[PDB]
């Protein structure tokens, strides 16, 4: 039966926002239980809370909140939920006050920056949001997360030259992980540009070694080599390679579709002979 | 083994101090945790660790990147006043409360004998291993409270364990990054890839 | 010939002057 | 590997040493129970001690190289602190047995 | 979980043999012979206790694992990566609701 428990705590641990199983194990667990559980639960309550958030209801937001808040009175964190229930109903300068308040008295807490920048975010604006999550940056590196989120601002605004940067600063740091090099390979491929091209196809392919099962660094890799065999500007031995790895890789689509089949195979046998 | 001991002695002075050590080994844990304290000490300082670790790992695992860019960022850090590295400017606790309680011990429970180590000892350690006594005779196995005590001591080390300047660094990190190659070392992936086959078989 | 073919078009430690 | 995670690192250490720590201390209680003085009981350590080891690789299927990069730890592992408890266990026994 | 019964019977088992072993030791230096060894059960006995016992130990003692990162990413994706719990905002179709 603990399993719900192992199952909140997984989703809390890897990231899952879905806010609809959610909030329902969370009130199936929010009860007696609690006594059982044992010094455990509150996480579960700042955790319900957001969800809850997320699916509309905000009446066990404050039943949440006010347990939050008899327990831990003279806390940060639960300030921060509270700015977090103003500005979902768009109280937006009370949590400005708030978060620089909680800064005033601590200025070497990350949070409050961090929601003033959704807040920033959620009027609209980005082009502020962008240079303030520099500015800090500018003294708080080694924050992972703000990297990422800048990387998707920058690509969101079209501009893939600096995300690439940002995604440079990611990957060279926690280097086992392919989504990053696969993820820094579309942003070149996107960026057009021969000698990003051949940038594309070796990060698709080290993303590939390491993972050897992801789908999409396969179709990335062939279609960065079916193109390169068309761009009439590089020696024929670039051609004659490309040609090679992008038969190659189509072998390997072939085995994939093969062990799926047990129709698709037509249409993927259409797109690997079509050119 | 030649003794006949009385079993008083046992319940009385043997297992109080196979527990006292126990409890007391625990409890300058919690202690210990209760005591530590932590600084906010200041932005700067952290600001500036923080850039010196992206150093660090810039110079050990910048060689997945393109030639380039690993060479802008170690201009960034190492071109001539614009270089980060060349604008900014600037046991007893342990011990005592374990030789403080042997005295205690050997002051409380001194004239008479405790137990027998079944390995021969040397002779000249006979005098401080029994400490009340007035014979002068027995071999030196036979022994008082005070070395049960610490022996528990030694020997219970390993069983909690299974129940629970700032311009000169910078300066530094410099003068270590100057000297750095690239190596871009990703320049053979394609075919050492497309060389056996691939391989999933778990779908 | 690939009909799908779409073209779409300060951060500390980042300048553009081909360094040696 | 190229690629370490150096966190499953630590835990296969301590999964080591909470089988040797105890074992270590059972050896020296089983040679108090059947009273043995001197030299043989410090065989007795190192005998154990092989055994253990022997267990470990057959727990390790196949020698498995993902798990380690080197068998040393299974045969050295950490022996000297395994000794003083060995010790003690032995001391215990003889002292609660024999001599009472 | 029968392992954890085996280790307890290993560690019954060695404290019947202690025992049986000191009454004996009583035995003897009553009668004053003081010349023999221990019988062979005894021993045997507790030999067997502290095999099954570490046998038992062994495997109770918990589970090894990789030392190789990528082992466990085989199975993720982008929308795990994607979520950056820091950063979240609400005014979207949800409220709706
Ligand atoms: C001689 C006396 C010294 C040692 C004898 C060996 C038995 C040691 C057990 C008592 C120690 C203890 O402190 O026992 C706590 C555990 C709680 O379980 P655990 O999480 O530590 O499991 C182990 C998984 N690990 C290691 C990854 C956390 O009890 C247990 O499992 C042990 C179950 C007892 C079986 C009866
Ligand atoms: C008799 C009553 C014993 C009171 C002592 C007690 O109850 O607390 C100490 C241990 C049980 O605490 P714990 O081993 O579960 O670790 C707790 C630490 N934590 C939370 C990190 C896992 O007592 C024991 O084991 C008793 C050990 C027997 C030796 C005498
Ligand atoms: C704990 C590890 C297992 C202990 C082994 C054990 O069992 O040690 C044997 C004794 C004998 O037991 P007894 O009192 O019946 O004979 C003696 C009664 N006398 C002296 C008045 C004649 O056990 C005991 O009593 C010792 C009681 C303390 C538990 C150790």
């Amino acid at each position: 039966w603990e399993e719900m428990r192992d199952k909140m705590r997984k989703w809390r641990e890897e990231n899952s926002r879905n806010s609809e199983q959610i909030v329902e194990v969370g009130e199936e667990l929010i009860n007696e239980y609690a006594s059982k559980l044992g010094d455990d639960i509150w996480i579960i309550y700042e955790q319900v809370m957001i969800a809850a958030l997320d699916y509309g209801r905000d009446d066990l937001a404050l039943f949440c909140l006010q347990e939050l808040r008899r327990q831990f009175p003279g806390s940060h964190r639960v300030k921060r939920l509270t700015g977090m229930r103003f500005e979902a109903m768009e109280r937006y300068d009370d949590a400005i006050q708030l978060y620089d308040r909680i800064l005033q008295e601590d200025p070497t807490n990350t949070a409050a920056r961090k929601r003033k920048i959704a807040i920033r975010k959620a009027q609209g604006k980005n082009v502020e949001a962008i240079r303030e999550l520099n500015e800090y940056l500018e003294q708080f590196v080694g924050d992972q997360e703000a990297w990422h989120e800048l990387a998707e601002l920058y690509i969101n605004e079209h501009d893939y030259a600096k995300a690439a940067f940002c995604l440079e600063e990611l990957m060279m740091t926690n280097p086992h992980n392919h989504l990053y090099c696969q993820q820094y390979a579309e942003v070149k491929y996107t960026q057009g540009g021969l000698e990003n091209l051949e940038l594309s196809r070796k990060y698709f392919a080290q993303a590939l070694k390491l993972n050897n099962r992801n789908m999409r660094a396969l179709f990335g890799l062939y279609m960065s080599a079916s193109h390169i065999a068309s761009n009439p500007k590089a020696s024929a031995k670039t051609k004659k390679d490309n040609m090679k790895y992008a038969s190659w890789a189509a072998s390997q689509i072939n085995r994939a579709y093969q062990f799926a089949g047990r129709y698709s195979l037509k249409a993927v046998e259409d797109m690997l002979e079509t050119l | 083994p030649e003794l006949l001991l009385d079993s008083n002695i046992r319940l009385w002075v043997v297992l109080p101090i196979v527990i006292i050590t126990f409890f007391v080994g625990m409890i300058r844990h919690y202690v210990s945790i209760l005591l530590q304290s932590d600084k906010k000490l200041t932005q700067e300082q952290v600001s500036d660790s923080q850039v010196l670790i992206r150093s660090r790992v810039l110079r050990e695992n910048g060689k997945y990147i393109p030639k380039q860019s690993f060479l802008t960022r170690k201009y960034y850090f190492n071109n001539p006043e614009d270089g980060f590295f060349k604008k900014t400017k600037r046991n007893v606790t342990n011990v005592l409360p374990m030789i403080l309680i042997g005295g205690w011990i050997n002051m409380t429970f001194s004239g008479f004998v405790t137990t027998k180590v079944p390995f021969p000892l040397t002779l000249r350690f006979k005098p401080m291993l029994q400490q009340g006594i007035e014979l002068l005779t027995l071999d030196a196995s036979w022994v008082s409270s005070a070395s049960w005590y610490f022996l528990n001591v030694f020997g219970l080390r390993s069983i909690y364990s299974l129940i629970l300047d700032t311009n000169k660094a910078f300066k530094t990190e410099w003068e270590a990054l100057e000297l750095t190659d690239h190596q871009w070392a990703l320049d053979d992936v394609e075919e050492e890839l497309m060389a056996k086959d691939l391989h999933f078989e778990g779908m | 010939r690939f009909k799908w073919a779409i073209e779409l078009s300060y951060p500390v430690g980042y300048l553009d002057k081909q360094v040696p | 590997p190229p690629f370490i995670s150096e966190a499953a690192v630590r835990g296969n250490a301590a999964v080591l040493d909470y089988c040797r720590t105890s074992v270590s201390a059972l050896s020296g209680a089983t040679a108090g129970i059947l009273g043995l003085t001197g030299l043989y009981g410090f065989i007795f350590y190192l005998l154990a001690s092989v055994l253990l080891s022997l267990l470990l690789i057959l727990k390790a299927g196949r020698r498995w190289n993902k798990y380690f990069k080197s068998r040393r730890p299974l045969f050295t592992g950490g022996l000297i602190g395994g000794l003083f408890t060995y010790v003690l266990f032995w001391t215990f026994l003889y002292g609660m047995v024999h001599v009472y | 979980s029968l392992w954890k019964g085996l280790v307890g019977i290993g560690l019954f088992a060695l404290a019947h043999a202690a025992f049986s072993a000191a009454q004996h030791r009583s035995y003897m230096r009553l009668t004053e012979k003081e010349d023999e060894s221990l019988p062979i059960d005894i021993v045997l006995q507790t030999l067997l206790a502290f095999a099954v016992t570490c046998y038992g130990i062994v495997h109770i003692a918990g589970e090894f694992k990789d030392m190789d990162a990528t082992s466990e990413l085989k199975n993720k994706t982008f929308d795990t990566l994607r979520n950056h719990p820091s950063f979240y905002v609400f005014n979207h179709r949800g409220r709706v609701l």
